[PDB]
Formats: C-alpha cells, structure tokens, sequence
C-alpha cells in the first residue's frame, strides 16, 4: 500500500524571474539532455566570468583645455564623484559616448568603491604650469562654485606638474560618505535630501598660470579618463545613462 | 576610560536586553529563610536598580508546560500580521504600496495593529523580510510584482494608476509572475537592499521620508475583464531569522496604535 | 585611631508573610528563652495544620427506609461544602485562606440488624452526576455497604478538578459529590425496626492552603 | 521508467499564517537567494531576542498623594494586581500614558508571574510617617473597600518608613491563583464569574500619619511603578489597553 | 462528526465552540459519539486535530482562526456579519483557503487555557466556562448567492498528546443523541 | 538544471477520515508548532490509555 | 544634569536620552531609554553614557539628516514648598562626545 | 548582622580639563558598548591633530 504522500503549499505554478535557482530550466530541447565542455579555442583565451573587467579599464569622461589666460585660482572644470560621470559626446555618427565605469554602475541601484581619476595633459616639453585637483567630500549637490584656490587647500588635494616625462596624476578618491553605499537616484525625477549618487565634487584649479614661448600652443588640452577599484555595486535593474552637462 | 574620563563612581550598564527567558523553567525555594534585603532600595541609582526584587518566601514555578517560548521575538513576529488590503476596479492597472515603519503614518495607509505596534518598539531596524499576498475574487487574472529599493525610481504610491514605467524597467528589479486561477497565494522573501544602515520606526519631518522606508513592493495585473466580480488583494509580513532589532524604545501610547 | 560605634540605621525585620522596612530601626531586645518542660501539662500531640484540619467530622446524618425505592437518593452531599462551615475545627485554616487543594476520605455507616437486608453503593462523584447511568455507579471510587456483610466502608480519593485549588468563598463548582443509592430495598418481617440510620464522617488528606486573606466572606 | 510518484493530500494550497513553519517564504527577489551577516556597527550592539526586555523595565503605572489629613487606617490607592494596569495619562499632547508591562502583556491571551510594584515616595528629610501595602488575594471584582486596618494585617503585608536614606520599597507579589495562568479579558464585554485578570488587589493604607514641619509641603507624593519577574505569557493576540480609572 | 452549517449570504461569519458539555443538545453540541466519548471521563487535557469539509459553491475565498475562552468572539451558533477588525482576527492566527482549489482542511488545534483541563460534565455556573475547549470561527467572503448552498462540517480527532483522566460513568441511553 | 518531479497519483485531495494515519493534522494554529509535555498534577494520577 | 534642591523642597524629574524624535510612545515609559532619576530627596547629579544609534554612518553636521539625540527633561513628580522656600531649582547641563571620529575635511564654511 | 547597601554620596568625575565635585551624588548608567564597524562608511584615516 503506497503511503508515500506531499501537501501542495503556496505559491502553487509561481514564476520567479528573480534568481536563477527559480529561473534555472526544468527541461530541455537537448537529445539526452547533454552537456556542452568547454572551447576557448578561437576566442583567443579571455574569458570573462566577472563584471569587474569593465570597471578597471579606465575610459575617457571628459576632457578640459587649460588656458594661458586664467588667473590663479580660477576653477576649470567640476565633476561630481560617482561612477556615473561622462560628458563625452560625438557628432557623425550621432552618439552619447558613454564610459566604461559609467555603463556598468548604471545597471546597478547602489554602488560603493574608490574612483580613480586618470589625469592626462596633453601638452609639449615647452609649456609649464601646475593644476591643483581638489575633492570635496559632500553631496552633488552642494554648491561648490564660491571656494578659493586658500580654502580648497583644506579638502584632499593634489598637484600635478605640465611638463615632465610622466604625463599622467592618478587622483584615488577614498571613499568618503555617511552611508555604506550610495545609490542611483538617476532613475527618480526629482531631487531627495539624503539620497544622493555621488560622494563629493572634484574642483579642478589654476595653480600656476601657463607660461608657454610665441611659437607653442596656448592652451593644453586635459584628459579626464574614469575607472574604479574596491568597486562593490548590487541590487540589479535597468537604466540608461544621460549625458551630465555641466 | 579611553576618552580621557574619569571617575570615583563605578560605571554600571542599564536595561541589558534578555536578562530572563519568558517561559518557566528552573536553570528548593527562591527566597526566603534570610530576609528581604531586596525589598528597599534606590531606584535612583543603576547599581542598586539592579538587585533583584524578592520581598515574601516564595517557591520555584515548576516548569512551563508547553515546549515553545512565546515571548521571544523570532517566534511572536514569525506569524504573519496584516498590512493592508486593496482591490482593483479596471484592467491594466498598476498598484505601489510602501513598507513604511514610520508611525507618522495613519492607516490605510501605513502599518496598522500590531506591525504599527511592533516597529515602534525599538528603534532600528536591519534585514530582510518575508511578504506574502492573497488573492480574492476574480480568477483567470495574471499579475507581475516587483519590489523597488527606495531612492529608484517608482510609480506614486497607495495609489492605483497605470504603469508609467517599461516591462523593461519592472522586470530588471525581478518580478515574480503569477495567475489568480492556479494559486490564489504567493510568499516570498524581501531583500534588504539599503544605503542606509538600518531603518527607523520613529521619526518626524525630512528624515521620515527617507530612513523610514524600507522598499516598495508593486502589483500589476492585465487581463482583467471587469464584467467578473472584485478582484481583492491583501499583504501580511512576518520577520526572518536574519532581521536584527535595536534599542528598545518606549511603546505607544494607547491613542497612537489604530486598527484597520 | 579608635572607632566609636553606633547604632545601625536600616534594617528589614518581619516574620512569614509581612515585612518591616525601618530608617531608624534598632536592635532587638530577647529575654529569658525557650524553655522545655520537664513535667508536661498536656501530654496530647501539639496542635498544627495535620491536627486540627485532617481530623474526621460529622458531615450529615440520614436514615434509610423501607419506603424508599430502588436508586432511590439516601443522601446527596456536597462534601468539602459541609466541610466548611463554623463547627467544624477545619474551618479556622479555611476561613482565613483563599486557595486549597486537598484529598478527601469518606467513612459511611449503617446499623442494620440482621433480621434486615437490602444494599447501598456509596460513589465520589467528581464535579455532579450529570447524567450518566445509576447502574453504572460502580465505576467512580465506591464501596457496597450489605446488610449481611458490611456496616462500614471507606473510600479515599486525590483531588479531581479543572483547576490548581477549590477557591472557598466563591466556589466554582463542588469538586466532590457523595450520592448514596438504595442498591436493594430494604425488607423486613413484621416487628423489625423499619429503617437504619446512616452517618457521614469526611476528612481532608494531603490539606494544602493558600492565600491569606482578610476577606471574611 | 519512471516510478516516482506522490499522491495530494489535503489542504492543498491553504495559507497557515499562524506559525513561522508555514509562514516562511517559498522564493526570494534576492538575487543568487542571498543572505545577509550581523552588522551590530551603529546599533550601539544592543541586540533584541526576546520580549522579557521590556517586561523588566520598571515604568510609572500610577502616583497617588500621601496626605497630612488622612487618618490612620484610610485607604488611599487600591490597585489590581495584573500587568493591565496603567492610570496615567497626559494633557498635551492627548495620549494615555500606558507602562512597558501593560504594553507587551496587552498583545497575549494568558499572562503569569511576579508582578513587582516599585513605590517610590518623594518627601523631604523632615517629613515622617509610614504607609501599608496589603496585597488581597482574589479577582479583582471582590470588594476590598470595606477592610480596617487591623484586618488587612491578616493579608501579606509590607510597611515602608517614608523618610530615610532609601527611597523605594519593592513590593513583589507572589503567584496566587487556583489556575495556572491568568487571562486577558478587556477584550470580552461583560463580566464572567471564573474568569479573571488580576490575581488580587493591592491596598495602600496610612499606617501612622504624616508629620511635618510648618514650612514643609504638607503631602507626599508616591510613586508606584510596574514590572515583572518570573514573567510567562502565551497565545498571542491584539488588543489596544484602555486606561484603567479606579 | 460535529455540526455541519451552510451560509446563506455573502461577507458573513459564523462561529462554533467545542463544548464538551452535556448540557448542551445538538444541533449546538457535540453529537453522536463525542457526546458520548468526551463523558466516559471527568478531565481532558491537550491539542486536538480538526478537519472542515466544505461543498457546494466554488471559488469562495474563507478565513477561519480560532480563539481561546475568555477572549472577546462573536455570538456563537450564530450566522451574523463580522464585529471584529480584520486585525484582531488575525492575530490569533488563520488560515485562509479557497473553495476552488482545496475543498478540505486538516488543522490541529492548540491547548491555550487557563485552566488545568476542560472537564465535560457540569453544570450551572462551572459549566459555562471550564467545559470550552475553544472556539473556531469561519468568515467567507466572495461568495456570489446566484451559485448553490455553499455547506461546512466539522470533524474532530484527538492527537497522541491528549490525556484522559478519572473515568466516569457512560451515558443512560436517553442522553445519547444524533446528528 | 531542476530534474526534481514527480507524479499525481490518483484520489487526488480526497479526505479519508478513517484512520490516524490520514486523519492526522497538516498544519497547525500553535505558534512555532509547539508540543504539549504531559501534567498528571490535579487529575489524581489516573491516566486512561485503553 | 545638576539640578540644586533645597531639603525643604520636594521633587522629581526623569532624565532621558532618546535617539531621533520622541516621536508618539508613552511619556509612563520613559524609564526604556537610558535615563536617570533626580530626587530631590536623593541625588542631585545624573549621568548617562550612550553609543552612537543612528541609522547611517555618520551624523553630517552641515546639513544633518535630523538629530541623532534628544534630550528630555520631564517633571516626574511635582515640585512643592511650603511658605518662603525657594520658588524653583537651578537645571544646567553638561555633554560631550567619547569616542569621537572625524572624517572628510572640507572647505566648506557652512 | 547583615549590611543593607546605599549610595556613594561623595564622587569626583570630570574628563580632561573640567571636574566635578557632588556631594549627592551616583553611580553612572551606560546603554550598550562601542562597536567596531565589519564595514567602513569612511575609508580615509580618521581625523586628528597631526590630519588637520
């Protein structure tokens, strides 16, 4: 006599698009259900297990000239801290050139990490100068545009030289914040006290004009690239990006 | 002390959570054949707050007679209560409802009875939750719901208005899909996705809107045709073993705690 | 240097249930001591609570006919009820206490002469009778008092009832219920005497008692 | 061939809301089914297992004045002895002032225990007198206002001296009950013989009067504060507890 | 078997207690053979299994819970339309079932009583209280009277943890009734 | 991938109240499915078994 | 919290530390919160030491999210006299941080 | 003889330049303990004399 007997609980013939230990296939169209190994053979052996090989490649977010005509102390360009940044944008083909850090950290309602800044000048061994890259830990948006080059000593700071044989100041913002994570606002219409995305702003200044001969440039041009370490993002979903204009 | 402070006095603790089990157990007599030493005291001061009270000869009550001790938390709570109950009157309609532990908050919309009551006891919050639903009336009606962390973008909530949002949008969060006609229940698991540390019961003005929300679980339902009858929904929470409660705070006053 | 002393402010003094809590209190102050006997006045066991509240008492006194018919009631008592009253010595425990829970033993006695005969079942019924079946008395606590054999019979029982203790002034429900049934009628020839007389002596065994009380009724 | 198999029993897709058993979830929106550590950081690491944390915090349930009029042997306060009970209420804002005891011990159907009442009197050093506290062991429809003084002596009693180093006597009440468990009957209408709340009432006399200066305020103020030890409920359920006037 | 009822209207709830008094006579009772069990002894003491088989309509969605004596409920053997908040009765805990997909329900019943155990014969005053086990209550709701007699029944069985105590004397054949 | 599945044998949610064995609770209204430990106290010691 | 009573007064204040608002619950409970009892009989000083209870990190002081303590002085018993004592009683505070750290310097002046 | 327990009357606290000298005075009450966070908010160094 078969006793063997189960009771229906809740949630009877429920889909659970959520997790793929609901969402993982009850059968298949495969003859014997077979198994595929593995064939790295001509995909040249990358294989990408992780979403951490698109944050740490650091990716072009926008770009500033450096005039000889600003006086010491004058801000050139702001950026707020968060991986959401990129101003570059193209014109035929019609594009909005969206970063590398930028396209991950959109999917994701909240993030955490370090941002490194990659400063590139474009200049020529005959030009001289020096930027002063300031952060400013707060929200986004803080209004920041009063602050002398005197008073933004006191934030973290530091000072890269035009002319040399390395090009490149890597600016590693700590993390900084009163809440573990922060969190993707973009999504939401209007502005929440308390909720924000990034966790300060990143003031560029004139620290020393730009002294340069008659037959050089007059400017030099300044990469901004963007990346990110110590990177911790969840909670998935589904935005995309716009172009942050100043 | 590490702060630089001093002091004569000797620094005591208050009010250390679970000094006793809530269910009789023996771990003779209690007191007795000595004195009540115990029966005056200060109750001004921490040290002698904490003697413990005996006053007459007294025995020790046995053992409770029931194996399950109702007074601990991860018991009473783990019984699903009500929160709130809401029915659709057309087809393609969508449906947002907070879990807000505000107690600002007065029903229907807002926690009532004893979630009310409960969340008010103490005052964080930290972890997941366990929601279910139930569904009365029309059958053959298939419905999506998708839960929102706060601060992502959401429909206006207790309130019944067509989606604004993309099929895109609302199943990136996840979304379990279901039919009226084959289940007529769901329970499941609510993350705890927060910028926050925890989330508060009791709090006023900017910071109720913000710290006091715990996530917005959403109901949308198509393939409703009205010429059937009601289409009711219902929501009962009940509490993890993964949540953490902190600090106790003092409970509401018999005039704050409503009923729905 | 030298230490001078002084009286002890607070104290706590008291004795079973009461407590004195005093600011200014003071040594107490004993004479004499207790002293033993060695000629005793009364050679009788000091009284106590196995003394006075367990003995046996005269709860009810009634006769048995030769009118009264089969599963006629000789006597319907409600036990501990009669156990509580002013002339009893078990009162003086009852009276000033709230809560008790207690055995009970019965002693029912007839004085048929042997030119009689007929029968009796004395039961403890919990609670009442309700209704169950007369036939059936022989399954609570019982005993046959026969004319032919015997005039005495004993029955002792724990304490049956839905709750911890019998609350004396507003009682819930009788906890027992003594009913004695004509088992066989009584018969007799001509000139024997035309009845017994029945008697009722009842005890509490195992007496506990609870709840100090001014209440006095 | 496939012989595994099963037969439905009852209840088949019944909702048990009434026990964690079959109350917990059947899926999860976490992705990957995650689960979440102990983070006690900003909690101040007090954690909160159980109900008996409120139940030990003694609260003000009542306060009554100690006259220089009363006359020896006058009942001032007669209090029920069950955790229901709180007098206090306030004017601005509208609340009634309900005790932690009364709070958690409203929520369950059987409640058992000590009840530990904390009198705390507020003289001055130059006042002098003495209060009794005579617990009466009953329901608590039993009617107590007609006992003297040297009757209440007979009850288990306690005497505190009011003015002293010492302020508060503790007066805990043993269980005395012919049930096991006392019942939570302010949510039933009327009133049922055999069914109760409390386990007695607790009288307050004036044991020898108040003495006291000319200068001195001629009354004190007392006090009387609710907790509980030995504390045991079960059967839960709701039920908002409604102020209890004498 | 216990009792058996039918709603006549939407949105209405009914409420029975388990009384294991003999005063009571069916159709508000127990009947049949629990009339006769729950007299053979003085004492019971302990959780019971308990099974409603529902017939007639479907797709009618019915919470039940049950509340311990004392307890504020509902006129009992009644019919009538909800008094209480949806709050209070679901603290006691309930299940909630639809007449489409079960059609049955097994659940055991807790021993949540002040009282030592629940004694079946008694009467007057005793009688009243410590002879209720408790009482189980039903609400429906969604139930459209165009549709047939939407009926209930009732079922009781005694677990391995009840206890039987002092056996009594059997029902006269006159006290025996049926259902 | 889920290869977990079985089989709906026949007499599909009938009710056999005819023995313990399929006539025992499937669920409870005891909170944390409690058990009830055994309390001879005020019935005299006299358990009935048979 | 130092109150000053003369022994011809009679008194009695609770003394609470309670985290964000009072928000709504019983003022009977206020013994819940890490508290102390000013006696006029007893004692004249309190003292209450407390971690931080917050729901983030840390509590900005520019633009605080809403406050992370609230003080609350409530009289417990009335305050009575007879004729000539002294009217009121002198009430002052004194707090502090312990364990204090500090993160993210910053210009901003305000 | 048993000795019943009793404030501390006299006590001296006070914590770097301040003190405090009461006559009425008890014992002090702490809630909880400091905690260390498994989690940082604020990775850089916490601030001080030598950071400022």
């Amino acid at each position: 006599m078969m006793r063997n007997e189960t009771r229906v609980s809740t949630t009877e013939n429920v889909v659970n698009l959520s997790n793929y230990e609901d969402a993982r296939a009850k059968m298949s169209f495969a003859l014997d259900q077979e198994d595929w190994k593995s064939d790295p053979s001509q995909g040249g052996g990358i294989k990408i297990t992780h979403f951490t090989t698109w944050t740490s490649i650091p990716t072009l977010a926008a770009q500033f000239p450096f005039n000889a005509s600003d006086s010491v102390g004058q801000q050139i360009k702001v950026i707020p801290v968060d991986p959401y940044f990129f101003q570059m944008t193209n014109t035929n083909p019609d594009q909005k050139c969206i970063t590398a850090l930028a396209s991950i950290c959109q999917m994701f309602c909240f993030w955490r990490g370090d941002l490194v800044f990659d400063f590139q000048v474009f200049p020529t061994k005959y030009h001289s100068g020096r930027l002063l890259f300031c952060f400013v830990p707060g929200n986004e948006l803080i209004d920041v545009t009063g602050i002398t080059l005197k008073q933004a000593t006191t934030a973290p700071c530091a000072v890269m030289d035009i002319a040399g044989v390395q090009s490149t100041l890597r600016f590693r913002v700590p993390w900084i914040s009163d809440t573990p994570y922060r969190v993707n606002r973009y999504t939401k219409e209007a502005h929440q006290k308390g909720e924000y995305t990034a966790i300060g702003k990143l003031i560029v200044y004139c620290y020393n004009r730009l002294t340069s001969p008659s037959n050089v440039a007059h400017h030099v041009r300044v990469n901004v690239y963007l990346s990110a370490i110590n990177l911790e993002c969840f909670a998935p979903l589904y935005h995309a990006m716009d172009v942050t204009t100043q | 002390d590490d702060s630089g402070g001093f002091s004569t006095t000797v620094s005591t603790e208050q009010n250390v959570p679970d000094p006793q089990v809530g269910i009789t157990t023996m771990r003779m007599d209690v007191s007795g054949v000595q004195a009540p030493v115990g029966a005056i005291t200060t109750i001004e001061d921490p040290v002698l707050a904490k003697k413990v009270p005996e006053t007459f000869p007294e025995l020790k009550p046995g053992e409770s007679r029931h194996t399950s001790d109702h007074m601990s938390i991860y018991k009473f709570m783990g019984r699903s209560h009500f929160l709130c109950t809401f029915t659709f009157n057309s087809n393609n309609k969508e449906y947002t409802f907070p879990i807000t532990l505000s107690s600002t908050s007065n029903p229907p919309h807002g926690l009532p009875s004893t979630l009310r009551w409960f969340f008010n006891l103490f005052q964080l919050y930290r972890g997941p939750l366990d929601l279910t639903i139930i569904i009365t009336g029309a059958t053959d009606v298939d419905g999506m719901a998708w839960f929102t962390p706060v601060g992502l973008a959401v429909d206006t909530p207790w309130v019944e208005k067509e989606s604004a949002l993309q099929i895109d949008y609302k199943t990136a969060l996840g979304a379990v899909r279901f039919n009226t006609r084959r289940t007529g229940n769901i329970q499941i698991r609510l993350p705890w996705y927060s910028y926050l540390y925890a989330v508060s019961g009791a709090l006023d003005g900017l910071g109720d809107k913000t710290d006091s929300t715990f996530g917005l679980v959403s109901i949308q339902i198509a393939n409703y045709n009205h010429s059937d009858e009601y289409l009711s929904f219902s929501c009962y929470l009940s509490v993890t073993e993964q949540s953490e409660f902190y600090f106790p705070r003092a409970p509401l006053n018999s005039n704050a705690m409503l009923s729905t | 240097e030298q230490m001078i002393q002084s009286v002890d402010r607070t104290a706590v003094t008291g004795a079973s249930y009461f407590t004195s809590v005093d600011q200014s209190s003071v040594h107490t102050a004993e004479v004499g001591s207790h002293q033993i006997e060695p000629l005793k006045t009364s050679v009788d066991k000091p009284g106590s609570k196995k003394t006075q509240g367990e003995k046996f008492f005269l709860i009810h006194s009634a006769r048995w006919l030769t009118t009264h018919a089969l599963f006629h009631e000789v006597a319907k008592l409600d036990v501990v009820k009669l156990l509580y009253n002013e002339q009893f010595a078990v009162q003086g425990l009852l009276r000033y206490h709230t809560y008790a829970r207690f055995g009970i033993e019965i002693q029912v006695q007839i004085n048929p002469t042997p030119f009689q005969q007929g029968g009796l079942i004395c039961a403890m019924v919990p609670g009442d009778q309700s209704y169950g079946s007369i036939a059936s008395l022989t399954v609570y606590p019982h005993g046959l008092l026969n004319c032919n054999i015997n005039n005495v019979v004993r029955i002792k029982v724990p304490f049956i009832y839905t709750r911890g203790a019998y609350h004396f002034k507003d009682p819930q429900y009788p906890v027992w219920e003594l009913t004695i049934r004509v088992w066989s009628e009584l018969n007799i020839g001509t000139g024997t005497s035309a009845y017994t007389s029945l008697n009722v002596l009842a005890r509490f065994t195992d007496l506990e008692l609870h709840g100090l009380t001014p209440l006095s009724t």
